[PDB]
């Protein structure tokens, strides 16, 4: 991910433009005149049309004697970004740390705090990537989290019209296809890009099958030998490159009611089903925000007391208390939301 | 939906780019611009090469 | 009840081959690397992004995938600019543009 | 396996601590005030469950009053060990040496 620093003086928005083609269907104007001379209510010339007879109406003609025909037009978007902010405290007393029988208690807690708070950001981005998303797919007559049973189970032909989507909008592919090698017992590997989904639905990669009745999944040791390998690999199902995260999230309690005359075990919970995501972002499509970072590096701002006289005030005249806090920002904006591809699946096959 | 109780309610900076408008008064600019326009890249041509 | 088969694709060639029609792809021999496949003569063939799923499920005349990617044969090297396989005796090739 | 030397004057047991991080299920406390400065029975923040709808509603959040806010506590638990004693012995006499 990457970094953007918004300045100091110009309130908690991000505002930016962009340029539609000539030939597209958001390009509505009314620069109209046609090819005989008249102002028509269409002034991008039959932009984003696909079809032949549509076609050939609306190509620019010419005569020999010229004249006013064929003008056109052009227009602007703008998209935006925001921001926003985060902290939590936690406070302690005096006798805590004199009477306690562990003398190095103090240091555990305090690792164990940063620790700790260095993963609710993690979180936070997974959460922004997973709400922000363009062309959700639910494999078979869904098209809704109320729709989803024990048969809507990701496939082969969902996997391939998923791909088709994501090259439909001129994805960038960034994975090589592998030839082979004189290793036995290999197998040979098209172009892919990566995919991220969670450990829990690894029994379900296990046992697909593809259009012909043949185990799709190729495990990382088949064709490790000739390719490259990056972290979390564990094989690619089809054009896709598997990459299991421990701490991917999942949709729990939402869809339909358990049927138990079912052969599966189909993850559940609170009686519904559950959904899970699989995931494929592309980078350079969106970015984050931070503010307050001079050097880009502290993220955080942490402020402590510790008990004694230098916290004495009136409502504890001894100081018998001590405290310490933690502080930040965050903001997220994304350009071409049709970059990222996101598959909502049930578990456990 | 919101923090805690104000019981202070000092010269805040509310939300100024939709309703409330602020303590101080009028604002000028409330969004910064990113100036480096968004532009789609161009087509691809199999047949005019053969 | 129109849909693509392998029966017409052969009806298709043959009737090229009648029109004494030109092949400027010459066939694959075999290579030494695991998991390979060897292809016949073929010429180019232009179709659109929406005719890939169905192309993708079709069976020959023994119950056998027609399609062989692009992965299968790339050793011996034709590699054209959006080739992705060889269904037939064709190499397919998806044009983001083709009209319909 | 390793090896551990047990000291002479302590008894016939070994107790050790284990230290429990803030984002799981096992830290179970009293600590834990609401976004909107209201207690919740739970200070560990969600841990331990990775339900896209449980979080987005347990997140910290701050406004521009701050307040008393987003507390959190920790804890720990301990383990044992144990050990015991075992031997044998054997008996003969002087004419089972000679007369063999």
């Amino acid at each position: 991910a990457d970094t953007f620093s918004m300045p100091k003086h110009y309130g908690k928005e991000i505002v930016r433009l962009h340029y539609i083609p000539l030939l597209d269907d958001r390009n509505v104007n009314d620069q109209g005149i046609d090819a005989s001379g008249a102002t028509i209510a269409n002034g991008n010339l039959y932009g984003s049309s696909r079809d032949v007879g549509n076609i050939t109406a609306k190509m620019p003609t010419l005569t020999e004697i010229g004249g006013r025909v064929n003008r056109v037009g052009f227009k602007r978007v703008e998209i935006k970004g925001k921001l926003e902010k985060y902290g939590f405290f936690r406070e302690y007393t005096q006798e805590q740390l004199d009477f306690d029988s562990d003398p190095a208690m103090e240091g555990h807690v305090t690792t164990e705090m940063v620790k700790g708070a260095n993963e609710i950001t993690e979180d936070l981005l997974q959460i922004d990537l997973l709400n922000s998303a363009g062309t959700v797919r639910y494999p078979g007559a869904a098209t809704s989290d109320a729709e989803v049973d024990a048969s809507t189970e990701v496939t082969y032909d969902s996997l391939m019209r998923l791909r088709l989507d994501l090259d439909n909008a001129r994805a960038p592919t960034k994975i090589k296809m592998i030839t082979g090698t004189r290793m036995i017992d290999t197998r040979t590997v098209g172009n892919a890009r990566a995919l991220y989904v969670g450990s829990d639905l690894v029994p379900t990669i296990e046992a697909m099958k593809d259009n012909h009745g043949n185990p799709a999944f190729i495990p990382i040791e088949k064709y490790a030998a000739g390719g490259a390998t990056m972290h979390g690999e564990v094989g690619q199902l089809g054009r896709f490159r598997v990459i299991v995260n421990p701490q991917m999230m999942h949709w729990a309690g939402v869809g339909k009611a358990v049927d138990p005359n079912d052969q599966v075990p189909m993850h559940e919970s609170g009686g519904k089903y559950s959904v899970f995501p699989m995931l494929c972002v592309a980078s350079e499509a969106f970015t984050t925000v931070g503010f307050a970072t001079d050097g880009k590096n502290v993220k955080f701002k942490i402020i402590t007391k510790r008990p004694g006289e230098a916290t004495a005030d009136r409502s504890d005249p001894y100081g018998e208390m001590g405290f310490m806090s933690i502080k930040w920002y965050y903001g997220f904006m994304v350009f071409r939301p049709e970059w990222i591809a996101l598959l909502k699946t049930v578990a456990r096959l | 939906m919101a923090g805690p109780v104000d019981n202070i309610k000092p010269m805040k900076y509310n939300d100024p780019a939709n309703g409330v408008e602020s303590s101080i008064g009028p604002q000028i600019h409330t969004r910064y611009w990113y100036k480096r326009a968004l532009i789609d890249a161009a087509k691809e041509a199999y047949f005019g090469q053969l």
